RNA sequence: GGGGCCUGACUGCGAGGCCUGCAAGCCGAGCAGGGGCGAAAGCCGGGCCUAGUGAACCGGUGGUCCCGUGUGGAAGGGCCA
RNA sequence: CUGGUGUUGGCUCUUGGUCGCGCCUGCGUAGGAUAGGUGGGAGCCUGUGAACCCCCGCCUCCGGGUGGGGGGGAGGCGCCG
RNA sequence: CGGGGGGAACCUGGGGAACUGAAACAUCUCAGUACCCAGAGGAGAGGAAAGAGAAAUCGACUCCCUGAGUAGCGGCGAGCG
RNA sequence: GGGCCCUUAGCUUAGUCUGGUUAAAGCGAUCGGCUCAUAACCGAUUGGGCGCUGGUUCGAAUCCGGCAGGGCCCACCA
């Protein structure tokens, strides 16, 4: 139709309109990463920076990178969600106005995405 | 004129004319080119309500309009007849 | 502009209901035609004061109407009708089932308010139920002489 | 007139005078700081000189020992430019 | 003279700016083909019925992209290249 | 049962000038003065804190003395206070 | 001195916010046919360091900042 079944049942374990913590999130990464391999946790985040700025990721202001696997303890995935949130907040340009951590969503290589908060 | 509920009437106010840039912003300030006396009248309208048999009407500052129907309500506790919407209005409080 | 209703209207209706409109509408239509009134404390409370007084008023026509449930339903009917064979002599209706039903020991009944139909007029045994909300079931006795 | 380094077209002052109704205007040795040129003595607080200009008020920027309406901070002032 | 409001209410027709969200959109060389970026990335797809054909609608760089439905039936697809 | 009309000033309320001063003049001044009007009374007004404002403070209102030509207001002018 | 509109081959619209791609046009003269003229009347011609110094990227008219050009209006002026 649009998506599969190994993903169609994962949409049942995530609220379409809800923010989560780095605990209930790094935990929900285990049940949505139902792939025959080590699913990868990728924390995607929208930034509050200008794309066509030489002194201020991609050319649309959306950075992202993986920092965990689908088999890593629910607490070992809560160490890099705080370490990847502090790694970025460590490079916010001078004249970069607008909520930097604009939009953060954590998903796996395959499984669905859960919009989580980077401060809890 | 005057509101039959609140007794609001036209007050007197001036008509100040400033010029220049507000010190707040650019600078120097504003200067008054002319002050003039004038009135501010209430926004009063006409309110026709039934109450009893007769009609009855009100010159009431729009702001208080509701207070008109507040009376038309508690007006059903009094004995208002004798063909006279002049005494019925008088009556209302 | 909260406003209690009356004649149920479209996109806003059903008596005693409170739906806010625009002063303009209420002020020059609803109140003028008696199709609603100001949702004032005055009325607004006098609403519930008539909302309960009809629920607790109906809670007496289905409460004392239910004391008649567990009483004259099981304590079956004992009717000594003057029948004979396969067709009684005096059928059976309120004028019968009820009438004598009263005699038994003081049973007050209704003319058609039960499960009435045609007057029995057929010797055998039948059983009907009271009415309504939620009513009580009681039997009959097609006696013979 | 020509050239080689240079920026004293410094900051903090300023004895004592010229001129003068007021307020403006002009000249100024010398002391302190830190400098430039010169081997040195020394010279430099713009230009051979006399014009190239505008009191206060009100505001703008830049700072800064200051004041900040009970207190903290702000708001807005003051002082220097 | 004029806009915004108050007095100022019902009913539909069509419409903008926004944020939600759900879908789509991208066709210079070449490349199987109409490649939005960038990261994840070796597995999903299929009995939530895949390969194949017809009707049908939208977009269209007229090349196709793609949604619905009956039939149908156990096969499509990525690395590699 | 009351009102109506009068009263030399005084009093409160609703309205409210210009000459003049600024050595012109428009903000400002004269001035909430003159005057018109309604009302009160031997007085009228005000009056028991949604106050004052910096004191472990005072404690209705009114009047006189100070505070004080202070604090301030001001084409930071005249002047107002 | 306060801002807010704007900057290619002669003139004067471009394309540029949606880079790895073709800069085209009218006017302008020249050259040819031209007819027994001229708007030529067709034609063929015929050019852009894309203001400039620089950044990113294999790439810049196009996206990255650091300065000027006018034509625009706003407004203030002790």
């Amino acid at each position: 139709p649009k998506h599969g079944k190994r993903y169609r049942a994962l949409l049942e374990k995530v609220d379409p309109n809800k923010v989560y913590t780095i605990d209930e999130a790094a935990r929900l990464v285990k049940e949505l990463a139902t792939a025959k391999f080590d699913e990868t946790v990728e924390v995607h985040a929208k930034l509050g920076i200008d794309p066509r700025r030489s002194d201020q990721n991609d050319k649309t202001g959306a950075i992202h990178a993986p920092v965990g696997k689908a088999s890593f303890p629910p607490e070992k995935l809560a160490d890099n969600i705080r370490a990847f949130i502090r790694a970025l907040e460590a490079h916010k340009p001078e004249g970069a106005k607008g909520t930097f951590l604009r939009s953060v969503y954590v998903t796996t290589t395959m499984g669905p995405s859960v919009r989580i908060n980077p401060h809890s | 004129k005057v509101c039959e509920i609140s007794g609001k009437r036209p007050i007197v106010a001036n008509s100040i004319q400033r010029r220049g840039k507000a010190k707040r912003e650019g600078g120097v300030g504003k200067k008054t080119t002319g002050i003039s006396k004038r009135r501010q009248y209430p926004n009063l309208q006409k309110v026709r309500v039934r109450v009893a048999g007769q009609e009855i009407t009100f010159r009431v500052a729009a702001s208080h309009i509701p207070k008109v129907y507040e009376l038309v309500e508690r007006a059903k506790g009094l004995r208002l007849e004798g063909l006279s919407p002049k005494e019925i209005k008088k009556e209302l409080l | 502009m909260k406003v209690i209703l009356l004649e149920p209207l479209e996109n806003l209706g059903d008596v005693g209901q409170v739906v806010d409109v625009k002063p303009g509408y209420a002020r020059n239509y609803l109140l003028p035609r008696g199709l609603a009134v100001l949702a004032t404390e005055s009325n607004l409370k006098a609403l519930e004061a008539r909302i309960r007084a009809q629920a607790k008023r109906l809670a007496e026509r289905k409460a004392e109407a239910e004391r008649l449930k567990e009483i004259l339903e099981n304590l079956t009917l004992t009717i000594p009708v003057r029948a004979g064979e396969t067709k009684i002599y005096g059928s059976v209706t309120a004028k019968d089932i009820a009438e004598a039903l009263s005699r038994q020991h003081g049973v007050t009944i209704d003319p058609k308010r039960l499960a009435l139909e045609k007057p029995i007029k057929e010797l055998g045994e039948y059983v009907l139920t009271y009415k309504p909300h939620p009513e009580v079931p009681i039997q009959l006795k097609v006696s013979v002489v």
